[PDB]
Formats: structure tokens, sequence, C-alpha cells
């Protein structure tokens, strides 16, 4: 940078021109292509424990030999090659997930999604499917002496159950707020 | 002093007026009878560890309020201030740093062997209760519950219901919910034996869901196993049945009861047992321990031979698991708080915000500092909390 | 005879 320093304008062309392509392009065919193998090797929650732990390194290694003002493109295309690639095989699975729940699966799931374009739609409906079959569950068979009492007492659980996961789990979000609305607006 | 460390009712009759007329004279005497509250309580109450020791302790709280509830009813006229001392003198005599478990054995021995007199009794127990500060009360108590309504050892289900009916009026229905559920499965689980006997001995018992914290085979016993299936081909459907082995036992025509040794003398009373285990080999030693107890000739590996010498009829690890059990949860709904609270202000102090949580959460557990300094460290984890690093004391919204 | 059998409803 130093040489080219009083160069009045297109400060960091030669930085491009001698470092960044090369850098940019065989690096992130090394990593994506290292991927494969444990794509290859593990199961499904392995790997994405496995994605986020080699995600959080890149960062560190990043900073110590660059400008400020590349912290963001690098890891667009790291996410990209790591995320984008096997996005069908990422909506594939959502079941087995929400179905039950061991939350520091889905904890894990939802980051990537997030950052990922277009990945977010299918959990929304996922688990809009999943709250229904509660609610048209412990409700029907009920009837009996004093019948209203019990309905109001079975409907409030739906709402004070999984408000606390939708809150806890996975960060507050309006959408997933919408989903239980429209499900809660379809039950009663 | 002298006037309430002791008491000639006449000095302190005639002195209540007088203070009351003038200003500001009564906070004082406030916190001198409260400080003479406490002696009583801090005395009587130590030096007491025996046998049956839960229930002297309670056989010693109640009298403290007795005798000084007549007093601050009819010498002074009745004042809530003076209620006030009392109760949170009282609030701290049963509180200090094991009490919250000796009121379960309390209830345990009670109901486990007149009706009138069972109730009468049980009427002094939810006075105690309202002063406990309950998550141990909450879980601990299903466990010596579960083992009364299984294995025999069911009591009047009258008092049974009448337990629950009392303890859900102080509390509601939100603390008491799962509880309701177990009682009425033992009504139902007889009526469910009734109509699938007509399929045809085989008794059998349901359990609710998953909701309880209750947790080879014989060759006679395939035709009425699977026979079971039937009741699913009848009024069941995707339910999976669950044969559980471990807990279950029965009375069985050998020629004791619970199936872990039934399964040793399927082999016994008849490598060929080893590989009948089912399981690893260390539970079957466990169980041929068992057979080590008492009165049961084996060659001994596994060698095995008979005793021609042979009633007619056939642990702190549980409160240690129980310490961190329910602290798991703790973790679980303090993490909870953190988000609700912090995301919805999103401009409130975070020492307020200790405070506001320790209001809100306060009925759900008893709060304490240093889970409240590690709430961050998960959300920074994934750098969840959109922490305000102008000020952790402020915040911002984490989207 | 009399085996006591328990069995507990699952994902119905």
């Amino acid at each position: 940078v130093h040489v080219e320093q009083y160069k009045k304008k297109f400060p960091l062309k030669f930085y491009q021109e001698i470092f960044e392509s090369p850098f940019l392009t065989e690096t992130g065919e090394y990593y994506k292509q290292e991927a494969s193998n444990l794509l290859q090797e593990s199961n499904c929650s392995q790997y994405m424990e496995k994605v986020l732990g080699r995600l959080k390194d890149e960062e560190i290694r990043c900073r110590k030999y660059l400008h400020p003002s590349s912290y963001t493109k690098v890891i667009h295309e790291c996410q990209q090659r790591m995320v984008a690639d096997h996005l069908q095989f990422l909506h594939a699975e959502c079941h087995n997930i929400i179905r039950q729940e061991k939350k520091n699966d889905m904890a894990n799931m939802y980051v990537l999604l997030r950052a990922v374009s277009t990945g977010l739609p299918h959990m929304i409906q996922e688990l809009q499917n999943h709250i229904h079959d509660e609610g048209l569950r412990a409700t029907s068979n009920l009837t009996q002496e004093n019948m209203p009492t019990l309905f109001v007492e079975s409907v409030l659980e739906v709402h004070g159950k999984f408000v606390q996961l939708i809150n806890t789990v996975l960060n507050g979000d309006q959408h997933f707020m919408s989903a239980l609305d429209k499900a809660l607006t379809s039950v009663v | 002093h002298n006037i309430i460390r002791q008491e000639k009712k006449n000095d302190m009759a005639n002195m209540y007026v007088l203070l009351r007329a003038v200003s500001t004279g009564l906070p004082h005497m406030i916190q001198e009878l409260q400080n003479h509250i406490h002696d009583e309580g801090l005395r009587a109450t130590s030096n007491l560890t025996q046998e049956n020791m839960p229930t002297l302790f309670v056989e010693s709280v109640l009298e403290v309020h007795g005798k000084f509830v007549q007093l601050i009813n009819t010498v002074l006229n009745g004042d809530q201030h003076f209620m006030s001392a009392l109760d949170k003198a009282l609030t701290s005599v049963v509180n200090y740093r094991k009490a919250p478990e000796l009121l379960a054995k309390y209830c345990d021995n009670l109901l486990k062997k007149t009706e009138n007199e069972v109730e009468d009794r049980l009427t002094s127990f939810i006075t105690v209760f309202k002063y406990i500060d309950k998550d141990v009360f909450q879980k601990f108590y299903a466990r010596m519950l579960a083992k009364r309504l299984i294995h025999g050892l069911s009591m009047s289900m009258d008092s049974e219901e009448a337990m629950i009916n009392k303890l859900k009026q102080a509390c509601g229905y939100e603390f008491t919910s799962k509880l309701h559920r177990m009682y009425t499965d033992m009504s139902v689980s007889a009526d469910l034996n009734n109509k699938f006997n007509n399929f045809i001995s085989f008794q059998i018992y349901v359990l609710q869901a998953g909701a309880w914290p209750l947790t080879a085979i014989p060759q006679e016993l395939e035709k009425s196993v699977q026979m079971f299936e039937l009741f699913y081909s009848q009024h069941f459907s995707g339910r999976k049945l669950t044969w559980l082995h471990y807990l279950c036992t029965g009375e069985v025509k050998m020629n004791m009861v619970t199936t872990y040794q039934m399964a040793v003398l399927l082999a016994f009373n008849n490598k060929e047992l080893q590989d009948s285990t089912q399981m690893n080999e260390k539970e079957l030693t466990k169980t041929i321990k068992s057979l080590l107890d008492v009165k049961m000739n084996h060659d001994s590996e596994s060698s095995f031979s008979l005793n021609m010498n042979f009633r007619t009829k056939f642990t702190p690890q549980e409160m240690e698991q129980t310490r961190s059990a329910v602290d798991e949860d703790r973790k679980m709904y303090l993490q909870a708080a953190i988000v609700r609270i912090m995301k919805a202000r999103k401009v409130l102090r975070h020492n307020a915000l200790i405070q506001e949580v320790i209001s809100q959460s306060r009925a759900r557990f008893n709060p304490s500092i240093s889970m409240i300094k590690k709430c961050i460290e998960v959300l920074i984890d994934k750098q969840y909390i959109e922490r305000s690093q102008a000020s952790a004391d402020e915040y911002s919204y984490v989207a | 005879k009399k085996w006591n059998a328990v069995a507990l409803w699952a994902w119905d």
C-alpha cells in the first residue's frame, strides 16, 4: 500500500492486482473442498458443529494480515461455499429436530440459515405445522360437566410453554411470533 | 426493655395508647418486639437431632405462632403493623442456613400406616408451608408419591385427594398442574383393565405420557404379551407400548417377585443364562449378588449348582441428583428471564435489571447473584445480546 | 399367576 500511498486516486488497486485475487480464489477453493470430506465423514449435527468451529477460527486468522475495509467480503464467500452448496441437505432433515427438541441442535441451526438467503421461510411453516398437533390433542375427547373451564384451562398452556422456547433457545423474532398467532387463530 | 423482655400486660397495655397518640412514637416498639420474637425459635429448636426429628420441628414451629397471636390480639388491639413484625420474624426461623426436605418427610410418615385425626393434623401443616421460601417441595414430593401409588402402599384415596385439594388452593393450578394427572390414571387403569379382560391373571397399569418422574422375556409370556397390542387394535393408536422391565414386578408361580431375580430364576429355577440376559453382564452380576445375599449353592465364572438347604412369600445419591436436576431448570429459566427482560425494556439499568428479574422470578426460584453474573456468557458466545458497549448498564435490542 | 405390569403410552 505504501508505495502508491501518495497516488491520489485508486489507493488500493495494486493490492488487488498482486494479492487479493489469488488469495481470494485459491483459499476459497481449498476451504470449500476441505468441507466435502467432513460432509462425507459424520452426522449432520456433528457437521454443523464442525462448520461452526471452523467459522469461529477464520475471523481471528483473518485480522492478522488485512486492511479494515475487507472484513466483510471474505466471510461472505466463506459462508456461501459452506452452506449454499448443501442448502438442500440443510432444508431436509429439519424434521425429527422440530418433532422433538434438543434445543442445542436448532439453536446452532438458526444462525446459519439466518446468514444465507432464503433459508428461513421453510422452518417457519415447519414449526407452524407442529404447533397445531398440540391443541388438536388434549383438547378433543373433552365432553363432561363444567366443560367450559377445562377448555380455557388447556388453551393457555399452549401459549405458555411455546412462548418461553421462542424467546430463549431462538432469540425473539416477530416472524416466529406470527407463526404461533396464526396457529392459535385456528385451534378455538 | 424489661417490659417486653418479660410481660406484665398492664404496663404496655397502658403504654400503647400514649405512643399511638403522639407522632413517631410507635416505630421503635415494632423493632423492639421483633428482636424479642426471634429469641424463641432460636431457642428450643436448636439442640434437636434425634430420631423422628422432622416431627418435633413442626411440633415446635406452630407454638410460636399460637402463643404470640393471642397477646397481639388481646393485650394490644389487633394492628396490621404488629402482624407484619411477627411474619418477618417467622420468615427467618425456618429458612436460615434441610427443613424444606424435612417437610416432605413429615407428610410421608402421616399418610403411610382416624381419618378425622388425619385431617385435623394436616390442617396445621398448611400454615407452615406458606412461610417456606419450594422447588424441592415441588419436585421431591412426587418421588415418594410414586412409591405410594404403586407397589401397593396406597392409602385411603380420600386422603390422597384431600392433600391435593388443600394444596391447590394455596398456589392455584399452576404449581400443581401435573399431579392431578397421576391420581386420575389409577381410576382409569382399573376401568381400562375391565374392558380388555373380555378379549380373552394378567393385570396391567398404564402411565400417562412421560410427565411421571418414575424414570429376555419369559418363553411362556409371549402369548399374552403380544395379545396386549389387540388393545391398540381396539382403542389406542400410534403410542409406543413400553414394557419397562426394570421397575415392574409380579406374583408368579415359579415351579422374590421383582423381574430382576425373576429373570434370573427364569433360567435358575428351570452361558445359557448369560445369553438370556439381553443386557450388560454388570446388571446380571448385581442380580447374582441378590442371590448371594441371603439363603442363596452356586458352583461359582457363572457356574451354578443347587442348595438343598431351602417367609413363604418371596440413599444419599437421590438428593445428590435432585440438587442439580432442579438447578438445570433454574439455569434455563434464568436464561429465559434474561432474554425477556432485557429485550423488553431496552433502556433499563443492568443492576436495575437484576432487581427487576429478582422481582419477576422470585416465585419461580430463589435468586442468586452468581447465576446472574454468568448469564451473559452463553449470550455472548453466539453474540445473541446486542451488548451495549457504550454502557453495559444500558441495553440495545438484539436485532 | 399375576405379573404386575406397567406400560406408558408414549408419542400418541
